[PDB]
């Protein structure tokens, strides 16, 4: 990707959001136990960049 | 930088409304004929109020 | 007893059937026919009743609970608190109604 | 001037302190140990010692919960701003102003 | 630099329970544990930032 | 491990009224007015 912007006399940041799917599934089998499964695609956790 | 030791006061204002207390079991509004009215009909007795 | 066993509350439509039913069918069809320019829809009251079975308990049980920090630790810039949230049996708690 | 008993404009709602209800001289409605101070409702506290006021005001939590429930069926699943169509001119949340 | 300050004293946690009838709540609890009635959730912005 | 990932988190699969036990569906229809469970489950949409 290549961006072309106006100039300014101050250090600045380009803030980019890639829209993805992020979801959680929570499951509670027995008493006093709670387990979860996380997922985020296409930037899977532990494979960010 | 020359202010004085101070205390705080709080209050609230509320107008154009009646304070209301519903005669239900869980205070929600599930219907016109709230269940406690039916229950008291079922018991079929009398009481006095203070 | 059941309200429908009490006759008066049925007679005055405090409890019973809706207005869509106890009217003779001809009048109901008439009223549905001319709703746009001559409305009869507010000349009759429909009763509403609330459930009375298996909705609300009768034991002693509080509506709001208040928990104390079991542990608290402090630092120069940020401090940490740790509570023990207990949900007894025969209850369900929605986390949308908790705050610090 | 105006006549609150007829036209419907009241302004002294903030001078109540508390209300107590009893049936048959011993029964204490609503009883069954529901409220944070179950014996009697409680609108305003002069001096708090245990943190019982909300909205940065002096209205005991309770009263806030009871009013929200009785008006909008809101409070067992978190507080939020009720929609406009359910909050008319004479409602509660439209006319709740805290000051300090 | 300008001498602002803040000191926290205490915390307490508050929670509210629906006073649902006991056997109804027991039935609901029993149903909601089967591993085909899990709960799902999805953030609202949803995205990865750089 | 008996389902693919997409169909697991309900990204693309059956709707809420199709992967719930019938008892829970009937219960949710029963008490929708005063204690709601509508927003605790997903509803996949596809193009």
């Amino acid at each position: 990707m290549t961006f072309e912007v106006d100039p300014m006399d101050e250090p600045t940041l380009l803030y980019v959001l890639f829209e993805v799917f992020d979801v959680v599934r929570v499951h509670r089998p027995h008493r006093g136990v709670i387990e979860t499964v996380y997922l985020r695609t296409p930037f899977s956790a532990g494979n960010a960049t | 930088k020359t202010a004085v030791d101070s205390i705080t006061q709080k209050k609230f204002l509320c107008d154009r409304t009646l304070w209301r207390i519903p005669f239900s079991s869980n205070f929600m509004s599930m219907g016109a004929l709230t269940d406690l009215g039916q229950n008291l009909l079922y018991a079929n007795s009398a009481h006095a109020l203070d | 007893a059941t309200p429908s066993m009490m006759p008066q509350w049925s007679y005055m439509h405090i409890s019973g059937q809706d207005a869509s039913e106890y009217l003779s069918p001809g009048l109901v069809q008439f009223a549905r026919a001319t709703e746009t320019y001559f409305s009869l829809n507010n000349k009759f009251r429909n009763p509403t009743v609330a459930p009375t079975h298996d909705v609300t308990t009768d034991r002693s049980q509080r509506l709001t609970l208040r928990f104390i920090p079991v542990d608290r630790e402090d630092t120069a810039y940020s401090y940490k608190a740790r509570f023990t949230l207990a949900v007894g049996d025969n209850r369900v708690l929605d986390m949308a109604s908790t705050y610090f | 001037g105006s006549i609150p008993y007829l036209d419907g404009t009241f302004y002294l709602n903030h001078t109540f302190k508390k209300v107590a209800i009893t049936f048959d001289s011993s029964v204490s409605w609503p009883g069954n140990d529901r409220l944070l101070t179950p014996n009697e409702f409680e609108i305003k506290r002069s001096v708090d010692g245990e943190g019982y006021n909300v909205a940065q005001c002096n209205m005991t939590k309770d009263w806030f919960l009871v009013q929200m429930l009785a008006n909008y069926n809101i409070g067992y699943q978190g507080f939020y701003i009720p929609e406009s169509y359910k909050d008319r001119m004479y409602s509660f949340f439209r006319n709740f102003q805290p000051m300090s | 630099v300008d001498g602002a300050s803040i000191k926290f004293d205490s915390i307490c946690l508050y929670a509210t329970f629906f006073p649902m009838a006991h056997n109804t709540a027991s039935t609901l609890e029993a149903m909601l544990r089967n591993d085909t009635n899990d709960q799902s959730f999805n953030d609202y912005l949803s995205a990865a930032n750089m």
